[PDB]
């Protein structure tokens, strides 16, 4: 007890624990956001539109879990491309409960692609799957959704040549950029079952620097007055 | 009839203590329960068990018994301790509400800024306040009423003394607290307006709702603060003023004092076992 | 091609071979032993300073100092005798789920949705923990690592592989293929010499680590495997899947030996650990609670209530005094 | 998809040729080894508080 030795291990150990303090009331103010999607569905393309002028405020390549830190009017986002992550998704999305919301990024154009594994199945109805997957877990139940629908430009290029009804042969409407946006956009809103508790963010990805951030950052403080309005019962 | 008194408020002296003491306990063992919310919200139970258990006694004991036996030094005690603890209680709930508005309207100060130390910081200004609102009478400012009658523990009536305390204890802690509820009522209602027709009705229904609840919650919290508070300042306001014609019946006054003591009682009841968490917390607990 | 059709053959050769070394029960042979009884164990050491959920943890050689690894991306090696934090290593990646710690002390592994196995050297001429080397090679999330040597690691990874790896080099010695799913648990055999590996394939591959080929296989659970474990002896080793049931199998009997489920937990099991003689198996649930098993009787001895969110990590010392649990709720539970 | 089913049979019959003991001699070795090795298991035989390195010193 007395002993320098124990002394100098229990003094070791509260400046461990001060330390230890720091960093985690740092990370406290760091807003945590998931991106997810398919491959090629204009993932890189937000990322590499949010690191433009904001960013970053002998290691090893990973291909793992990328991970991007930016800032926007005063608030720090840690955005995490789990795209290298060619697994089981179910053991180890639970690592990701408590982000604030999930960015989930869908291309229109690739309606009337298929994915490469098999002719019979539509890119937009495998990114549709992965987003009642993700939209719908057991750890996801609070957190909310922000929805990019990437490639607007070549989605309407593609729906002036080839018709729309080919991905969803229940559609009956007129070949239109916002006619057909806006079923893409209510058939992914229509996924969610935890109407209540959740919402989804919707935005159409447009060729602006800050109009995308800006977007995000307004659904990530969105989600926040929302929250705290429910802590005090007024939501 | 004596009897029924007496029992009825150590009824309600030990349903506050008890509330009150588990609500600190629940906060202080549990990790989950601590945020600055919870820190404030837990240091409004410490006040609210500060006065079930520091005035709560004697001033039962003063009802029951219809005369002051303790002597005048007790009887000073006991008005400090009661104007402090329950003008620190009012504070609390004018700092809750500042809290709250802090956090609906400035997600990113609530984000990058709120620290505990804001929460140590309101808890001490609600205590500097009751402090700089209690010790006046004893040093100056004072009637020699208060002294004229041994059976009676009556507060200083000065009327400097009556305007200063009951505007720093209650009415400018009333407008604060209705402007800061009134402005958190407009965020929240802005914030809920913000096939495809059993959409649109599914969304208006959960509008409504929500309405509903927002305006349920505004009203169990101002409501109560009112018919509990507003009664009981009135008087101490008027009363210094009108000395003559202007009787105050016994039975009244004592509902009106008393209605103002179960404030104690009813700010755990409102502010900690409500929320959902606090509600897991005492399960797990029990 | 035609080779499914000889393929289905050996399998049912095989388990025809099983069946006919099955001839009496692990629990009938233990029919007559007495039961252990009830187990109470009391929390003497609450460790506490990670500030998110738990993940991984393992115990040292000399049975007091213990490594502990959370998703705030710190590692922190405790003395588990005075609740002392020995080191507090700031991870590169927030994102590990396994940590293991060299038998001779001086290294301690993590890794995690990152495919990296980092290898931190903790005892240097400064005293300042340090990141000695970065295995990389894995494409997919590594789950489990154990130490060999202060040289040689063996590593699970998502990407249904195995690896041992040459610290030094940092090139992968030998890789183990086979499993079809991520491979989730890791254990290594008290002589270093063959490793257990539960996938998500529902079955479990012993693997020889020199010449890196897949010894036998057991295929016995009907949901993926979380956690491994050998027995003692190093002839049986337990797994726990989220079938909510564990399976103790044989090395030399090449089968299953017993299961231990119960009608009240339909949860799975994360983490799995035996004592030093091998009595007691310890398994931590999704339901926050440590079901203490008779190994040779199936029966639930003891339960270790106490954890919040969920038991991630168990771990039981070399000398056997005492038994961590690691929870999502971000405590270290010593239990004795 | 034929490259590595060959592998795989391979794995099989290099897999079925292993010698197997009876579940009866494997019951006797872990039953042998539990009992052996129960008085050295602080867990599963109380120890008193005086050697209990997490209670006392
Ligand atoms: C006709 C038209 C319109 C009118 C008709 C209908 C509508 C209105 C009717 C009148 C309402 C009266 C009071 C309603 C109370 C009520 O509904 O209570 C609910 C259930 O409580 C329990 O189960 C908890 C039960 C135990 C409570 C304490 C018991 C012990 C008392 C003594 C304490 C000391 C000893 C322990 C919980 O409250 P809630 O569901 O009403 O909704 C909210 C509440 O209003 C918000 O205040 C709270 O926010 P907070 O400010 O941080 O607390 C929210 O989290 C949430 O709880
Ligand atoms: C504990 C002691 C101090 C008594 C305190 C009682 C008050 C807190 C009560 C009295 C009247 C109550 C209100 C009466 C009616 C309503 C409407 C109710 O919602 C509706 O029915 C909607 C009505 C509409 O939209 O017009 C929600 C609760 C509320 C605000 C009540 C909130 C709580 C109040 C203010
Ligand atoms: C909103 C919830 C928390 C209920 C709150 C109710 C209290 C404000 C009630 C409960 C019992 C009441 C007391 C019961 C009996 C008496 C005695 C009564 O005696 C008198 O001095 C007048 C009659 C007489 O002269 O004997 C005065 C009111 C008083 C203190 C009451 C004051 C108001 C009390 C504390
Ligand atoms: C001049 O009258 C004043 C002014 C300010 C005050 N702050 C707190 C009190 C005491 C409130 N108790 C509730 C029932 C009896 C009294 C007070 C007061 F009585």
């Amino acid at each position: 007890t007395l002993s320098a030795e124990d002394k100098a291990a229990v003094e070791r150990s509260k400046m461990i624990d001060r330390n230890l303090r720091e960093d985690g009331e740092k990370a406290a103010r760091e807003v945590k956001l998931l991106l997810l999607g398919a491959g090629e569905s204009g993932k890189s393309t937000i990322v590499k539109q949010m690191k433009i002028i904001h960013e970053a405020g002998t290691r090893v390549k990973t291909t793992g879990i990328v991970e991007t830190h930016f800032t926007f009017k005063d608030l720090h986002f840690k955005m995490f491309d789990v795209g290298g992550q060619r697994s089981e998704r179910k053991k180890w999305i639970h690592c990701f409960e408590g982000v604030t919301a999930i960015i989930f990024c869908v291309a229109l154009s690739d309606y009337d692609l298929v994915l490469a594994e098999d002719e019979e199945m539509n890119r937009m109805h495998e990114s549709m799957k992965l987003f009642d997957s993700i939209c719908n877990n057991k750890w996801f139940t609070d957190t909310s959704i922000i929805l990019f629908l990437n490639k607007k430009d070549l989605f309407e290029e593609k729906i002036k040549k080839s018709p729309l009804t080919i991905c969803y042969p229940e559609y009956a409407g007129s070949n239109t950029y916002e006619e057909a946006a806006a079923y893409i956009q209510c058939q992914f809103e229509d996924l969610n079952k935890r109407k209540d508790t959740k919402e989804i963010y919707t935005h159409f990805t447009c060729a602006t620097d800050t109009k995308n951030v800006q977007f995000v950052f307004d659904a990530v403080t969105d989600v926040i007055i929302k929250n705290n309005l429910k802590d005090c019962g007024l939501f | 009839y004596q009897v029924i008194t007496s029992l009825l408020l150590g009824t309600l002296i030990f349903c506050a203590v008890l509330g009150n003491a588990c609500v600190v306990a629940a906060i202080a063992l549990e990790r989950s329960l601590q945020n600055v919310a919870n820190y404030l919200i837990g240091s409004l139970a410490v006040t609210d068990l500060m006065v079930s258990v520091l005035v709560l006694p004697m001033a039962a004991l003063y009802q029951v018994l219809n005369k002051w036996t303790l002597g005048q030094v007790t009887c000073d005690l006991f008005i400090a301790l009661d104007v402090l603890c329950c003008t620190s209680s009012i504070w609390h709930l004018c700092a809750i509400a500042l809290d709250r508005y802090w956090a609906i309207t400035d997600p990113i100060d609530y984000v990058n800024k709120r620290t505990p130390r804001r929460a140590a910081a309101l808890i001490s200004l609600t205590w500097l306040i009751g402090f700089l609102i209690s010790i006046p009478p004893m040093l100056g400012w004072r009637t020699p009423e208060d002294r004229s009658d041994p059976d009676a523990c009556t507060i200083s009536k000065d009327h400097g003394y009556t305007i200063y305390s009951t505007f720093g204890a209650f009415y400018i802690p009333l407008l604060l607290m209705l402007v800061l509820y009134g402005r958190i009522f407009r965020a929240a209602r802005f914030r809920i307006r913000k096939k495809n027709e059993r959409n649109a009705e599914a969304k208006r229904k959960m509008a409504l709702a929500r309405e509903r609840k927002t305006v349920k919650t505004l009203g169990i919290i101002m409501g109560t603060f009112i018919l509990c508070w507003l009664p009981f300042f009135i008087v101490a306001l008027v009363l210094p003023f009108c000395e003559s014609s202007c009787h105050m019946p016994t039975l009244l006054g004592a509902i009106i004092n008393w209605l103002g003591y179960s404030n104690s009682l009813l700010n755990p009841v409102i502010y900690a076992y409500f929320n959902k968490d606090f509600q897991n917390a005492f399960k797990k607990i029990i | 091609d035609q080779l499914r059709q000889e393929a289905e053959q050996l399998k049912n050769q095989i388990r025809d071979a099983r069946k006919a070394c099955a001839d009496a029960t692990l629990s009938q042979i233990t029919n007559n032993i007495d039961p252990v009884g009830r187990i109470q164990m009391r929390t003497r050491r609450t460790l506490r300073g990670h500030l998110a959920k738990i993940y991984a943890m393992h115990w040292g050689t000399d049975s007091r100092l213990l490594v502990s690894a959370s998703q705030d991306g710190k590692l922190i090696i405790w003395d588990s005798y005075t609740t002392n934090k020995v080191h507090a290593i700031p991870l590169r990646s927030s994102w590990v789920m396994t940590c293991a710690y060299a038998p001779s002390g001086n290294y301690v592994a993590c890794g995690g949705l990152d495919n990296i196995c980092s290898i931190y050297n903790l005892k240097t001429r400064e005293g300042n923990v340090r990141v000695s080397r970065e295995l990389a090679g894995h494409t997919g999330y590594l789950s489990c690592c154990r130490f060999l040597d202060d040289n040689q690691i063996v590593t699970s990874s998502g990407d249904t592989t195995c690896a041992l790896w040459d610290i030094e080099t940092g090139q992968q010695t030998t890789t183990f293929t086979g499993h079809t799913g991520d491979v989730m648990s890791l254990s290594l055999a008290p002589d270093t010499r063959l490793f257990v590996s539960g996938a998500c394939d529902a079955s479990a591959k012993l693997w020889d680590v020199r010449e890196g080929m897949c010894r036998q296989t057991f295929t016995g659970h009907e949901s993926d495997i979380n956690a491994i474990c050998f027995f003692p002896n190093g002839n049986a080793f337990a797994t726990g899947s989220d079938d909510a049931t564990c399976r103790l199998f044989d090395l030399r009997a090449d089968q299953e030996l017993m299961t231990y489920s119960h009608d009240n937990i339909i949860c799975g099991i994360t983490s799995v650990s035996f004592s030093k003689s091998g009595r007691l198996l310890l398994a931590g649930y999704d339901d926050f609670n440590c079901n203490v098993w008779d190994a040779l009787k199936a029966d639930r001895a003891g339960v270790l209530a106490g954890h919040d969110n969920r038991v991630s990590c168990l771990g039981v010392t070399d000398d056997g005094m005492a038994v961590a649990t690691g929870s999502w709720d971000s405590f270290l539970k010593i239990w004795n | 998809s034929i490259a590595q089913a060959r592998k795989l049979v391979e794995q099989l019959k290099m897999e079925a040729n292993i010698d197997r003991i009876k579940v009866s001699k494997a019951a006797a070795d872990l039953m042998a080894y539990c009992e052996a090795h129960a008085k050295e298991d602080p867990l599963l035989t109380p120890v008193p508080a005086s050697e209990n390195p997490f209670r006392e010193k």
